[PDB]
RNA sequence: GCAGUCAAGCGUUCAUAGCGACAUUGCUUUUUGAUUCUUCGAUGUCGGCUCUUCCUAUCAUACCGAAGCAGAAUUCGGUAAGCGUUGGAUUGUUCACCCACUAAUAGGGAACGUGAGCUGGGUUUAGACCGUCGUGAGACAGGUUAGUUUUACCCUACUGAU
């Protein structure tokens, strides 16, 4: 019995299990290495979503159909007030 | 193969119309060491075809070489501008202005009963509001 | 895009699936149309392949001259009423569907083209762009 | 056409990341980084005013 | 019968147990997601009044639209404009992490201009965009004088 | 006469306008066919990438001559603006408009004569009179009835569509005082409108166009000295 | 009106297009179209016994008309036919390949039920 | 942009907003928002419904001649840009403004 | 939305509409157009019997006596009388064209006024004799 | 059914680029048989719908090798199952058959996948008509119509939650 007719799988198998998380703050897995020849730089930052709202955009792409020409989209617009250190962790590497 | 002919209508006639600058014009020669670049030329110097951004600005007459590459506001609060511009603005502007003036004097902008004063029209209205309650 | 259609067709919403009747807008002789394929279409199971605003679709002639009656040639939609988008903020929509008929490179049957063509039509086949009197 | 996985793609991209791709990234990086130390003289300007 | 809104065939005598695998029914919503690759447009100060001014319209308004936003105050802080949909909802907590490698595509590089930002009324069908458009379009009113 | 092929594309009446003191292409893509104008032109005459309503078919929305350039109702007020400034103030550019969007399949004309549709109404047809300074005749080619893509004319002489009768023909030309030739363009494509441009000293068609079509076209116009 | 490549002056009416031989080149007309009973079969049910005049026929309704001479041992059918505003005849040549499935008639004796 | 009312509501019409309707004669008709749409459709007067801009001008309601509103009638006629005349109506908006 | 507005006002199945209709009113030609139109197999009335006003074919000839005694039709040339709505009154009222709305208003006062109001004079008249 | 090997005729010359007759050695259980093993104090005994996974004997996509491979378009073969494989007319049908798109419309298994998931069209009780056979009751896996689809709250498996 071979199904008679394929089709494609319904749901991607990669984001499973499907649960609620430990938090309303994801955690981040992971990071940009290190470049060691830069300054001091702040990787990510922290902020409260609020709302969306519409954009027009002249549409400076060269190739596009659209090009020299106006393009509405949807943006989303997010709460960023400034943000105050308060620690510092250091990490040791281990062969765990 | 039939041909036709203007077949002597009328007496107004044009002569074709050549402008001078195409006969002042040098002929181009394709593979040549001094010559006008292209357009295709300064499109590839850097980046390729599809890549690469071509100012459609700086290539119009103006006035001024450094107004060439300002932007039009295009919306205000008032609708749009492209339909508020115009020839003599401030010319029809003043025919605004002088309106203002022969109606300011008149009292066109300006801020009572009778036999009946300020105790007994307020208490009317007083009386009348406990009524209705 | 396909045969004979110049560029990238930017996508719009699908108004005709298959088995749907549209009016012939040329002077060809026909009086409707009758989708039974659409050429540039996908493959996904109980899927009924959907036309929309300009392209090339495979139809057949209910109504019309018996000459172009009971054989199946290619045809070209014109005008829609499923409101689509354009990329300029409006959606909008025409008032019937529409579609005229032509060769598998793109060129029309008839020389007269009556109603608004779409735009986005116009864009892609030239063809349909020569013998529009209205666009838009 | 290729997967997104293929050895020919990814070895025509890596030159396009040790070119135009990269400076334009270390044009950011020097820009913020210009502003990050602003931050620490006007908040110090702020610790000036409180030790009047 | 028993109803029609479910999946028909589980599985087969072999293997005997329900696989891993066969979309069954249960939680939806409120995962942790990762959505990579979003265009940063604009970036504001909260002193800096007409932050929806753009270079086109020069009307001094800030991207606030009429009466705040829905199920959320006021943005008279520093804001970040993104494009597309940023997973979550509104009044939750986002992290903004930096690409994580050197984008290679020719719109990960582009200079965007935007040309005019919306404010009208979030909360239902908004057509004006300022308080100042809608008392010069309606006119006087009779709360007014 | 040059052979030159928009991106793949044989019909060029419908991506480019070409009058006697400018000439309009379309934006599509990459500057390949704006510099075939230019081994020809040059800096004599201004040469313009613009868009019509945001389309590239910029040959059959408009219309005009050596004086005038009309556009249709849809040509936003960027396009308009942009057109403006581009061309120099010898040229007038008026906006019209009208119940039909195509000017380019509606109006066929030189510098002192047009026809027009049949449908069209009068206050574009005195619009067309003041602006282009042409006369304006009301006629349907060989029982066709867009002017613009079965004929092709300028002011040395004409080309139509091959469907149309030797009777037609003396009459037709008696209206535009030029010789007239049944022809075809671009191998067999009966459109004779949207297949070649053409002015009086110079005429672009496909690069499908035959070396038999080439000794029509330019023997009718006469390019040479 | 020039014919298209060929340079001759045609009528001017509704006719045909170029030269008619320039045309008579450039259009193409066609552009479309049991191992132990040697028991040739017919698509339904049937399977008709059997080169030439009868089963030339058969051949033609999956698919003048003649066969070409290829091979008995390997299992080709080469056939050709001839097709007869423009009207024109043309020729062209089919290969039907030759498969072998067993009749279930003559299955039946390898069974030991043969008589029924 | 061409902030452009309400083919019912006389209403603006910002970029994003609305349906678009073509008629056969290939008119537009551009709408403020689904309530006039729907009321399009059902094919009924804005001279008989109180609440559009259409009534109001009609009825004896809010002043509808007045030389205040002449001056953003339509212009086919691009005028070269100079930027004083820019400057000029960015001025004359806000004092038009004022006066209506 | 409901059961009613769908069924009767989709996009199938409208009906021309009042702006349309006042051009056929305003001339005499076109008046003698639609009156006098070719028989076609598929118009309802075979190509005849056709109400200019409510623009709608009729059967028979019977069938126009009963249309024209009828508050269906006396909606709808209570409708026309006036100045027509195109989009220059929508744009008129918003302060935008008066010079375009007072212009034409002016025209359909005094010119084309009294010139559609000859034509409906002689349908109501030519439409009595042939009935 | 598929694969080896021997190579007859052919591919104008030339067995082995490509086709292929029959000798000879095998594999497979998706075939019909052979057996009647387990089930006769019921293992609910066709097809379709819905759905996951697996096999490679690969139709398409990736990378290669060969030629009777100019280009273009194909033909033959290798590693390869990561990822795809349809919409329809007629039949209860698997099977078959044509119309049309597409990159391509590859072949199979999992109790001939899957009925406390469906459906009841077919088959397979009682009613009934027709034809042949029988003196007669009745027979016909010949044709045609009408014919009840039962429970999960239990443990496990699974998807979620403490």
């Amino acid at each position: 019995s071979h199904r008679k007719y394929e089709a494609p799988r319904h749901g991607h198998l990669g984001f499973l299990p499907r649960k609620r998380a430990a938090s309303i703050r994801a955690r981040v897995k992971a990071f940009p290495k290190d470049d060691r020849s830069k300054p001091v730089a702040l990787t990510s930052f922290l902020g409260y979503k609020a709302g969306m709202t519409t954009i027009v955009r002249d549409l400076d792409r060269p190739g596009s159909k659209f090009h020299k020409r106006e393009v509405v989209e949807a943006v989303t617009v997010v709460d960023t007030p400034p943000v105050v250190v308060v620690g510092v962790v250091g990490y040791v590497e281990t062969p765990r | 193969i039939h041909v036709a002919q203007p077949q002597a209508r009328d007496d107004v006639k044009r002569t074709p119309f050549i402008p001078e600058s195409v006969k002042n014009l040098k002929k181009y020669d394709p593979e040549d060491p001094n010559r006008r670049k292209l357009a295709r030329d300064i499109e590839a110097e850097n980046g390729g075809a599809g890549v690469f951004n071509v100012n459609l600005k700086d290539k119009y007459l103006l006035e001024d070489d450094e107004w060439k590459n300002d932007i039009m506001p295009e919306i205000l609060d008032g609708k749009n501008v492209y339909d508020f511009l115009d020839p003599e603005i401030a010319a029809k502007l003043q025919a605004l202005e002088e309106e203002e003036e022969k109606l300011e004097n008149e009292g066109f902008y300006n801020s009572i009963y009778d036999g009946f004063e300020a105790s007994e029209v307020d208490d009317i209205k007083e009386k009348a509001a406990w009524i209705r309650n | 895009s396909g045969n004979g259609a110049q560029g990238t067709k930017f996508r719009i919403s699908l108004g005709l699936p298959v088995g749907a009747i549209m009016n012939c807008a040329d002077n060809s002789g026909a009086r409707n149309l009758y989708i039974i394929a659409v050429k540039g279409s996908g493959s996904r199971l109980n899927r009924l392949p959907a036309a929309s605003l300009g392209d090339m679709v495979m139809a057949t002639v209910k109504k019309g001259k018996p000459e172009l009656r009971k054989k199946v040639m290619p045809a070209i939609v014109v005008r829609q009423a499923k409101s689509w988008r354009r990329r300029d903020g409006v959606f909008l929509y025409f008032e019937d569907n529409a579609g005229v008929i032509a060769n598998p490179k793109g060129e029309m049957k008839g020389s007269a083209i009556t109603g608004p063509v779409g735009k986005e039509c116009a864009d892609l086949w030239p063809r349909v762009a020569s013998n529009s009197g209205v666009v838009v | 056409a290729k997967s997104l996985r293929a050895s020919s793609h990814l070895n025509a991209k890596s030159v396009k990341r040790r070119g135009v791709f990269q400076k334009a990234v270390d044009a950011r990086e020097q820009r913020i980084s210009d502003k990050l130390k602003e931050d620490l003289l006007k908040q110090k300007l702020e610790d000036l005013k409180k030790k009047e | 019968h028993r109803g029609l809104r479910k999946v028909a065939c589980i599985g087969a005598w072999h293997p005997a147990h329900v696989m891993w695998s066969v979309a069954r029914a249960g939680q939806r919503g409120y995962h942790s997601r990762t959505s990579i690759n979003h265009k940063i447009y604009r970036v504001g100060k909260g002193d800096d009044e007409a932050n929806g001014a753009t270079s086109f319209d020069r009307t001094k308004k800030t991207i606030t639209p009429m009466g705040g936003f829905v199920h959320y105050g006021e943005i008279k802080n520093d804001f970040i404009m993104v494009k597309g949909c940023i997973p979550g909802n509104r009044k939750r907590i986002v992290t903004l992490r930096k690409s994580l490698y050197t984008n290679t595509s020719r719109k990960a590089l582009e200079e965007v201009s935007l040309k005019w930002i919306d404010t009208a009324s979030k909360f239902g069908k908004g057509r004006f965009q300022t308080p100042a458009e809608k008392h010069a379009f309606m006119g006087t009113l009779k709360k007014d004088l | 006469a040059t052979r030159t092929q928009f991106e793949n594309s044989n019909e060029i009446g419908v991506f480019s306008k070409l009058t006697n003191t400018y000439c309009l292409v379309a934006v599509g893509g990459s500057e390949n066919f704006y510099s075939a104008f230019e081994a020809e032109l040059g800096d004599a005459i201004p040469i313009v990438h613009t868009t019509i309503a945001g389309t590239r078919i910029i040959g059959r929305m408009t219309a005009g001559n050596r004086r005038g350039l009309l556009v249709p109702t849809q040509t936003t007020d960027q396009e308009l603006q942009h057109l403006r400034n581009s061309l120099p103030d010898s040229v007038k550019i008026q906006r019209v408009e009208e119940r039909l969007s195509a000017l380019g399949n509606v109006i066929c004309c030189n510098d002192y004569v047009a026809l027009v549709h049949p449908d069209i109404d009068r206050e574009t047809e005195e619009l067309i009179s003041d602006v282009l300074g042409v006369e304006v005749f009301r006629q349907t080619i060989s029982g066709n009835i867009l002017v613009g893509s079965y004929c092709s004319l300028s002011n040395q002489g004409g080309l139509v569509h091959p469907q149309t009768s030797v009777q037609d023909q003396e009459e037709l030309s008696s209206l535009l005082q030029v010789p007239l030739v049944a022809g075809t363009v671009n191998r067999g494509s009966s459109v004779v409108g949207a297949g070649m441009v053409v002015n009086d000293y110079l005429a672009v068609t496909g690069l499908d166009t035959t070396a038999p079509e080439l000794s029509v076209i330019e023997s009718i116009f006469r390019l040479q000295d | 009106l020039l014919c298209c490549n060929c340079g001759t002056p045609i009528d001017g009416s509704t006719g045909l297009v170029m030269c008619y031989d320039c045309i008579k080149l450039t259009v193409d007309i066609t552009q479309g179209i049991c191992r132990n009973c040697e028991r040739f079969l017919q698509p339904p049910g049937q399977w008709i016994r059997a080169l030439e005049s009868r089963e030339l026929l058969a051949i033609c309704l999956r698919r003048d008309a003649s066969f070409i001479w290829t091979e008995p041992h390997s299992r080709r059918i080469r056939i050709k036919l001839t097709v007869q505003n423009t009207i024109i005849q043309q020729t062209f040549e089919v290969e039907y390949i030759v498969i072998a499935m067993q009749c279930p008639d003559c299955a039946r004796s390898y069974t030991t039920n043969t008589w029924r | 942009m061409r902030i452009y009312q309400c083919h019912f509501c006389s209403s603006p019409c910002y970029p994003g907003h609305g349906i678009m309707f073509v008629r056969n004669d290939a008119k537009e008709f551009r709408f403020c928002r689904s309530k006039c749409h729907k009321a399009f459709k059902q094919r009924r007067n804005p001279r008989k419904l109180k609440w559009t801009k259409a009534f109001r001008k009609a009825a004896g309601k809010e002043l509808a001649v007045d030389s205040t509103l002449t001056f953003a009638q339509r212009r086919n006629v691009p005028v070269r840009y100079n930027r004083e005349l820019v400057a000029t109506t960015l001025k004359a908006m806000a004092r038009i403004e004022e006066i209506r | 939305m409901g059961r009613y507005s769908v069924k009767r006002y989709k996009t199938k199945r409208r009906t021309r509409d009042l702006d349309l209709i006042y051009n056929d009113l305003s001339t005499k030609e076109s008046v003698q157009k639609l009156l006098n139109q070719p028989l076609d197999e598929t118009k309802p009335g075979l190509g005849q019997h056709y109400c200019i006003h409510c623009a709608k074919y009729m059967e028979t000839a019977i069938a126009l006596k009963t249309h024209l005694k009828g508050k269906v039709h006396k909606r709808r040339v209570k409708e026309l009388r006036g100045v027509p709505y195109t989009q220059e009154v929508s744009d008129a009222a918003a302060g935008y064209n008066l010079n375009k709305f007072l212009n034409r208003v002016q025209e359909i006062t005094q010119s084309v006024g009294p010139e559609k109001e000859s034509n409906e004079a002689l349908l109501k008249e030519h439409l009595d004799s042939t009935l």
